[PDB]
C-alpha cells in the first residue's frame, strides 16, 4: 500500500499544492521536446 | 412428501415447477441439455432426499408385519402372488431372451442422441444420460420419437378426420366394441352398462383425471367404465382396453369373491392389451369402416413397430429394474446405505443409463419414482407386457390368421374366442400356469412370441447398426457426462438447431433489407450532400441501430458453445456482439454526437495564409505539400494542418476513448483494442505483426538511408545531416505515409527511356468511362466473371452535383442485394488514378463475388483481404510489359536500367507505407488500453514516429498538440493494420498467381492476362468470404495458411 | 460394495481384472479361506470355554 506513504508526506504535499497554486506552475513537462541546448 | 415435492429456480423463489403438470412438460419437450439435467437434478434431489428415513422405518415396519403374518419378508410375499418358486430365475432368463431387441434399439437410439448432443455428452460405447431421454425415469421413450422416426416421408397413420367426417361420437364406440366381442361369442354385455354407466359429465362435479377405470361392484350386475370418452384413435384403443377388462369381470364372475382380480397380477393388463392391439391393426380398422382406402407399404408399418417399441421395449428393464431392488431392499440385502449404489448398479446394468451428475449415499433416487413411496408392486406390469403378446401370438395362431403377427386380428373369428373364454372363466381358482397351459401349451412365460411380433423393426435395426458400424451395449461402464460449464445458472439459453435456423433465416431476411436501404440512402447522401439527405441518412442510421440492438439481444440468449454446426455458430457469434449498440442511451447518443464532431470538426477544417487565403485539405494542401521543393512553405503547410486539425480534434479524443473502450467491454472483449484485433481472429496477432516487421526492416533501412542522402544532396547540410532522422515534411506526403511518390529528386539515374504515366493519359483520349472499362476488361480476361451491365450506366465516377464534392476519401460500395456494385472515387485522370481504379474494381469483384453467401457473412475473409485482392491486380497492371500493351511505350526488362527505375518507383510507394500503417495503428492499440495517456499522447506518437520510421519533428511540439489526430483515420475511428496486412500479403498473392500463371522469371515485372487458371485459384478462394476463417481461404490462394 | 476399493485406471469390458487373480485361471475354489477364517476362532472359542 502506498496510502501511508501519502500520509506521511501530506503536510509537505498541501502546502507544495498551495505554493504551486500561488505560483502558477503547470504540473508535468507540457512542452516535452525541450533540451537545453 | 412425494406430491408435495417441488423443484424451484436458484432465483425468484415465489413459484416454481412440480412433477405432473409442469417437469413432465418440461422434461418430455425441452431439448436444453442444462434445462433437461436442471430438471432431473432438481426433482430427484427435492423427491427423494428428505424420503430415505422414512423408507427406512416403513421396511422395517413391513417387513416385521409380514414376518409375523409368515412370509420371511415383503418381497416374498410380493412374489408370493405368483406362487412360482423360481420366479427370479424365470424373469432372469426373460429378460436375457429380451436383450438382443432392447440392445439394438439402446444403440440407435443413443446414436440419434450423439448426433443431437454432440460427442461430448454421450458417447458411443458408454450409458445414455438419464435425462436426455423422453421421460423422468427414463421409463419410456416416446417424447425421444422426434429423432428418431425412420424414414418420416410416410405420414404416420391415423383417421383423425374420418370421426369428423361421419358422426362417431362416445356412445357409438362401446356399441362397436360391444359387437366385436359377440362376434367371438364372448357373452353379451347387460343393460346397467349403457345408461347406469358414466361416459361424459356436463356439469356433475370436477371430473377425476379419468384416464381409465373398471369398476366390479360385486353383485354380479354392475358394470361401469368412467372414460371421458373423446373421439380419437388412441381413445378408441383405451375403450376396447377398457371394455375388456369389464369383459373379464362379468365373464369370471361366477366364482366366490375371494377367487378374484385374475390369474395373477398382470393377467388383467394382458387381456386388455391383446384386444387393444388387435383393434389398431389397420385391416380390422377398415373392416369397421373407419379407414376408406387402405394403402400399403413397409415404411409405416416399420414406423409403428418402432414406436411401439420406444412405447414398451424401452420400459421392460425399468419394470425388472424397480422391483429387484425394492426385493433386494427388503430382503436386507440392501442395507440403508447402498440404496443408490445398488440402485445405480442395476440401473446401468439393464437399462444402460448413466446419471448425469455424481451421486452418493445422501440421495435416494428410488424414491423418485411414484410407486417407492406409494408402495406398490411393479413386475406386474413387465409380466402383462410379455403376457399380452404370448396371448396374442396364441389367439392369432387358433384364429388361422397367417403372415406377419404385428397385423393379425380376431374380428370375425369366433372360433377363437373360444379358448379365450376358456381361460378367462377360470379366475383364480387355477394356478396361473395350468392356465397358460391352456391358453398356449406352454407351461411358464415366454419372451418368442414378443420376438416374433417385433421382427420386422428389429431386423430394420440390426440392418442400421450394421450399417453405422455400432458397438451393441454400453462398454466404458464408468464413463460419466461432464458437467456443462456454468451448469447452475445458464440453464435459460436456447441451444435448439431448428430455433437457430429460424432465428438466422429471419435475421438475414430483415437484415437484408434494412441493409439495402441503408446502401440507397448512403449513396443518396454521398452524391447529394444536403439537408434533407443528412436528415434522412441520419434517421436510417437510427433505424439500423434499433435493429441492430433487437437482433443482437435475441442472439444474446443462444448458446453458440453448444451449437453443433458452423455457419450458424459463426452467424450467431458473429451478431452476438453489438456494434457500439451495447451502450446505455444517453452513452450511445453522446457516443455518436461526439464521433460526428470530430469528422466535421477534421473535414470542414482549412489552414489560411496570414495575407487572408484559405486552403483546405483535399484540393491544394496535399498539391502544395506533393508539388512544392521550399523548406519554408513545406513547414508552414505541415505545422498549420497539423495544428489545426490536432488541436480540434485532441478536445475529444479522450471522451471518445472512454466510450469506445466501454461499449467493447460491455461486447466481452477487453479495451477496444482487442475488440480490433478479433476481426482477424488470430490470438497472437501482434507478434505475428511484428516478426513481419523485423523481416521488412533491412529493406526500409536501405531505402531510408538512400532517400536521406538524395534529401541532403538537394536541400543541403543545415536541413538535413546524414546520421539522423529526416524531417516529417520533406517527403511529399503530409503524413509521409507514402513518402516521395513524388520521386524526381530521388530518381536512381535519369536515363533518356522514361514514360510518362501521367502525361500520356492527358495526352491520349483516356476518359474515366473508357479506362474502368479497360480495368473491367482486363478483370474478365484474367478469368472472371464481368460486371453486371447497368454498373456503367447507374455509377458515378467524373463530377459530384453539390456543394460538397465528397468526404476526402471513401470505398467502393456494395448494396447486398446482388444486383447493385456501385463506385464512388473520381480523381480528375492519373497514373495513380488508373491504380486506385483497378483497386476499387478489385473491390467490386469482391463484394460481387460472395453474392450467393448470406449477409452476415457478406463482409470479407480479412479485413486485409480486401484490399490484397483489390491490389494485386492493380500490382500487375502497373508493370511496364502491361501499361506497354495499353497507351504507353516501354522496353520492360531489356533495359535493366529502366527496370530498375520503375522497381524504385514501385517501392518509394508500399514501403515506408508499412512501418506508417503498423505505427498509427499500433500507437492506437497502446492508447486504447491505457498504456498511453491523455498527456502524453504526441509524445508517444513522435516516439513511434522516430521509431519504426526514421521521422523527426520539424517543429518543436508540445503536449497540447495532436498530431496523431490530422490523419483521417484516426477521428473517423477506421482500423489501420488492414493496410499493413494487405500491403503484405498482396505481394504473396501476386506470388501465387503468377506461379500458377505457368512462369516465374523475374516475378517483379511478371504479368497476369489471359491467365484463367490463376483467375480460377482466385474465384475458388475469394468466393467463401467469410463463412471459413482466413487461414483456410490463404491456404487454398497460396497454400501456406500464415502471413 | 464389499472390499470398498476403486481402480485407479479407468477400466472397461476390455479388460479382465478378474483374471489378474492366481485362482482364476488356475481354477481353484476360494471360499474355503473365507470359511476357514471363521472356524477357526469358533474352535478357539470353543477350546478355551472347555
Ligand atoms: C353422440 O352422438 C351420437 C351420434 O353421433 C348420438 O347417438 C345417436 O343419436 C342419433 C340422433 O340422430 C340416433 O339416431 C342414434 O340412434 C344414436 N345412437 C347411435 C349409436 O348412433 C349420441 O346421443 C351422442 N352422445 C352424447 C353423449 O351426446
Ligand atoms: C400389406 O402388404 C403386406 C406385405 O408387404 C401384407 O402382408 C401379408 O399378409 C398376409 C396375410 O394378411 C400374408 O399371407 C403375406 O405373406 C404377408 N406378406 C408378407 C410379405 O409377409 C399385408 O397383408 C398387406 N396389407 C395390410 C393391410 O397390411
Ligand atoms: C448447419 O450448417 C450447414 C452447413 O455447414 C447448413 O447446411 C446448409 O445451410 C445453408 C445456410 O443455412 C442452407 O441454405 C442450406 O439449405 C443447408 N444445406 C443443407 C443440405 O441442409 C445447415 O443448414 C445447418 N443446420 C441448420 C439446422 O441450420
Ligand atoms: C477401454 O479403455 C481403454 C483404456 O482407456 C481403451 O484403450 C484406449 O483407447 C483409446 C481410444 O481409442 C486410445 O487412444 C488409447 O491409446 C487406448 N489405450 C490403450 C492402452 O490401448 C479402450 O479402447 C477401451 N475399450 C472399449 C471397448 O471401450
Ligand atoms: C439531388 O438532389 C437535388 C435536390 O435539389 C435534386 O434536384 C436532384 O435530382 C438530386 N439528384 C439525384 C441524382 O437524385
Ligand atoms: C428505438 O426503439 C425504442 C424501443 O423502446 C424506441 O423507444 C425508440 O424510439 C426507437 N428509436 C428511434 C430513434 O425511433
Amino acid at each position: 500500500s502506498a496510502s501511508a506513504m501519502l500520509s506521511y508526506f501530506k503536510p509537505l504535499l498541501d502546502w507544495l499544492r498551495t505554493e504551486n497554486e500561488l505560483h502558477g506552475e503547470k504540473l508535468g513537462w507540457p512542452q516535452y521536446n525541450w533540451t537545453p541546448n | 412428501i412425494y406430491s408435495t415435492a417441488k423443484v424451484c429456480l436458484p432465483n425468484k423463489t415465489a413459484t416454481c415447477w412440480s412433477l405432473d403438470p409442469d417437469l413432465t412438460n418440461i422434461l418430455a419437450s425441452s431439448r436444453s441439455y442444462a434445462m433437461l439435467l436442471f430438471a432431473w437434478e432438481g426433482w430427484h434431489n427435492a423427491a427423494g432426499i428428505p424420503l430415505k428415513p422414512l423408507y427406512e422405518d416403513f421396511t422395517a415396519l413391513s417387513n416385521e408385519a409380514y414376518k409375523q403374518d409368515g412370509f420371511t419378508d415383503t418381497g416374498a410375499y410380493w412374489r408370493s402372488w405368483y406362487n412360482s418358486p423360481t420366479f427370479e430365475d424365470d424373469l432372469e432368463h426373460l429378460y436375457q431372451q429380451l436383450e438382443p431387441l432392447y440392445l439394438n434399439l439402446h444403440a440407435f437410439v443413443r446414436r440419434a442422441l450423439h448426433r443431437r448432443y454432440g460427442d461430448r455428452y454421450i458417447n458411443l460405447r458408454g450409458p445414455i444420460p438419464a435425462h436426455l431421454l423422453g421421460d423422468m425415469w427414463a421409463q419410456s421413450w416416446e417424447n425421444i420419437y422426434d429423432m428418431v422416426v425412420p424414414f418420416p416421408d410416410k405420414p404416420n397413420l391415423d383417421v383423425t378426420s374420418t370421426m369428423l367426417q361421419q358422426g362417431w361420437n362416445a356412445t357409438h364406440m362401446f356399441r362397436v366394441a360391444e359387437e366385436f366381442f359377440t362376434s367371438l361369442e364372448l357373452s353379451p354385455m347387460p343393460p346397467e352398462f349403457w345408461e347406469g354407466s358414466m361416459l361424459e359429465k356436463p356439469a356433475d362435479g370436477r371430473e377425476v383425471v379419468c384416464h381409465a377405470s373398471a369398476w366390479d361392484f360385486y353383485n354380479r350386475k354392475d358394470f361401469r367404465i368412467k372414460q371421458c370418452t373423446r373421439v380419437t384413435m388412441d381413445q378408441l384403443s383405451t375403450v376396447h382396453h377398457e371394455m375388456g377388462h369389464i369383459q373379464y369381470y362379468l365373464q369370471y364372475k361366477d366364482l366366490p369373491v375371494s377367487l378374484r382380480r385374475g390369474a395373477n397380477p398382470g393377467f388383467h393388463e394382458a387381456i386388455g392389451d391383446v384386444l387393444a392391439l388387435s383393434v389398431s391393426t389397420p385391416e380390422h380398422l377398415h373392416k369397421i369402416g373407419l379407414l376408406d382406402r387402405v394403402t400399403n407399404d413397409t415404411e409405416s408399418d416399420i414406423n409403428y413397430l418402432l414406436k411401439m417399441a420406444l412405447e414398451k421395449i424401452a420400459f421392460l428393464p425399468f419394470g425388472y429394474l424397480v422391483d429387484q431392488w425394492r426385493w433386494g431392499v427388503f430382503s436386507g440385502r440392501t442395507p440403508p446405505s447402498r440404496y443408490n449404489f445398488d440402485w445405480w448398479y442395476l440401473r446401468t446394468k439393464y437399462q444402460g443409463i448413466c446419471p448425469p451428475v455424481t451421486r452418493n449415499e445422501t440421495h435416494f433416487d428410488a424414491g423418485a419414482k411414484f410407486h417407492v413411496p406409494n408402495v406398490t408392486p411393479y413386475i406386474r406390469y413387465f409380466v402383462s407386457f410379455v403376457l399380452q403378446f404370448q396371448f396374442h401370438e396364441a389367439l392369432c395362431k387358433e384364429a388361422g390368421y397367417e403372415g406377419p403377427l404385428h397385423q393379425c386380428d380376431i374380428y370375425r373369428s369366433t372360433k377363437a374366442g373360444a379358448k379365450l373364454r376358456k381361460v378367462l372363466q377360470a379366475g383364480s381358482s387355477r394356478p396361473w400356469q395350468e392356465v397358460l397351459k391352456d391358453m398356449v401349451g406352454l407351461d411358464a412365460l415366454d419372451a418368442q412370441p414378443l420376438l416374433k411380433y417385433f421382427q420386422p423393426v428389429t431386423q430394420w435395426l440390426q440392418e442400421q447398426n450394421q450399417q453405422n458400424g455400432e458397438v451393441l451395449g454400453w462398454p466404458e461402464y464408468q464413463w460419466h457426462p461432464p458437467l456443462p460449464d456454468n451448469y447452475p445458472e445458464g440453464i435459460d439459453l436456447v441451444t435448439d438447431e431448428a430455433e437457430a435456423s429460424k432465428f438466422v433465416e429471419e435475421y438475414d431476411r430483415t437484415s437484408q433489407v434494412v441493409w439495402n436501404e441503408y446502401a440507397e440512402a448512403n449513396w443518396n447522401y454521398n452524391t447529394n450532400i444536403t439537408t434533407e439527405t443528412s436528415k434522412i441518412l441520419l434517421q436510417k442510421n437510427m433505424q439500423i441501430a434499433n435493429h441492430t440492438l433487437k437482433y443482437g439481444t435475441q442472439a444474446r440468449k443462444f448458446d453458440v458453445n453448444q451449437l453443433q454446426n458452423t455457419t450458424i455458430k459463426r452467424i450467431i457469434k458473429k451478431v452476438q456482439d453489438l456494434e457500439r449498440a451495447a451502450l446505455p442511451a444517453q452513452e450511445l447518443e453522446e457516443y455518436n454526437k461526439i464521433l460526428l464532431d470530430m469528422e466535421t470538426t477534421y473535414s470542414v477544417a482549412t489552414v489560411c495564409h496570414p495575407n487572408g487565403s484559405c486552403l483546405q485539405l483535399e484540393p491544394d494542401l496535399t498539391n502544395v505539400m506533393a508539388t512544392s521543393r521550399k523548406y519554408e512553405d513545406l513547414l508552414w503547410a505541415w505545422e498549420g494542418w497539423r495544428d489545426k486539425a490536432g488541436r480540434a480534434i485532441l478536445q475529444f479524443y479522450p471522451k471518445y476513448v472512454e466510450l469506445i473502450n466501454q461499449a467493447a467491454r460491455l461486447n466481452g472483449y477487453v479495451d477496444a483494442g482487442d475488440s480490433w484485433r478479433s476481426m482477424y481472429e488470430t490470438p497472437s496477432l501482434e507478434q505475428d505483426l511484428e516478426r513481419l516487421f523485423q523481416e521488412l526492416q533491412p529493406l526500409y533501412l536501405n531505402l531510408h538511408a538512400y532517400v536521406r542522402r538524395a534529401l541532403h544532396r538537394h536541400y543541403g547540410a543545415q536541413h538535413i545531416n546524414l546520421e539522423g532522422p529526416i524531417p516529417a515534411h520533406l517527403l511529399g506526403n503530409m503524413w509521409a505515409q507514402t513518402w516521395s511518390n513524388i520521386y524526381d529528386l530521388v530518381v536512381p539515374f535519369p536515363s533518356a527511356p522514361s514514360m510518362d504515366t501521367t502525361e500520356a493519359m492527358l495526352k491520349q483520349g483516356w476518359t474515366p468511362r473508357r479506362m474502368f472499362k479497360e480495368a473491367d476488361d482486363f478483370f474478365t480476361s484474367l478469368g472472371l466473371l464481368p460486371v453486371p451491365p447497368e454498373f456503367w450506366n447507374k455509377s458515378m465516377l467524373e463530377k459530384p452535383t453539390d456543394g460538397r464534392e465528397v468526404v476526402c476519401h471513401a470505398s467502393a460500395w456494395d448494396f447486398y442485394n446482388g444486383k447493385d456494385f456501385r463506385i464512388k472515387q473520381c480523381t480528375t485522370v492519373n497514373l495513380e488514378d488508373l491504380v486506385v481504379a483497378h483497386h476499387e474494381m478489385g473491390h467490386i469483384q469482391y463484394f460481387m463475388q460472395y453474392k450467393d453467401l448470406p449477409v452476415a457473412l457478406r463482409e470479407g475473409a480479412n479485413p486485409g483481404f480486401h484490399e490484397a485482392i483489390g491490389d494485386v491486380l492493380a500490382l500487375s497492371v502497373s508493370t511496364p510489359k502491361h501499361l506497354h500493351s495499353l497507351n504507353l511505350l516501354s522496353s520492360e526488362g531489356g533495359s535493366d536500367e529502366h527496370d530498375i527505375n520503375f522497381l524504385m518507383k514501385m517501392a518509394l510507394d508500399k514501403i515506408a507505407f508499412i512501418p506508417f500503417s503498423y505505427l498509427v495503428d499500433q500507437w492506437r492499440w497502446r492508447v486504447f488500453d491505457g498504456s498511453i495517456t491523455k498527456e502524453n499522447y504526441n509524445q508517444e506518437w513522435w516516439s513511434l514516429r522516430l521509431k519504426y520510421q526514421g521521422l523527426c519533428p520539424p517543429v518543436p511540439r508540445t503536449q497540447g498538440d495532436f498530431d496523431p489526430g490530422a490523419k483521417f483515420h484516426i477521428p473517423s475511428s477506421v482500423p489501420y493494420i488492414r493496410y499493413f496486412v494487405s500491403f503484405i500479403i498482396q505481394f504473396q498473392f501476386h506470388e501465387a498467381l503468377c506461379q500458377a500463371a505457368g512462369h516465374t522469371g523475374p516475378l517483379h515485372k511478371c504479368d497476369i492476362y489471359q491467365s484463367k487458371e490463376a483467375g480460377q485459384r482466385l474465384a475458388t478462394a475469394m468466393k467463401l468470404g467469410f463463412s471459413r476463417p482466413w487461414p483456410e481461404a490463404m491456404q487454398l490462394i497460396t497454400g501456406q495458411p500464415n502471413m
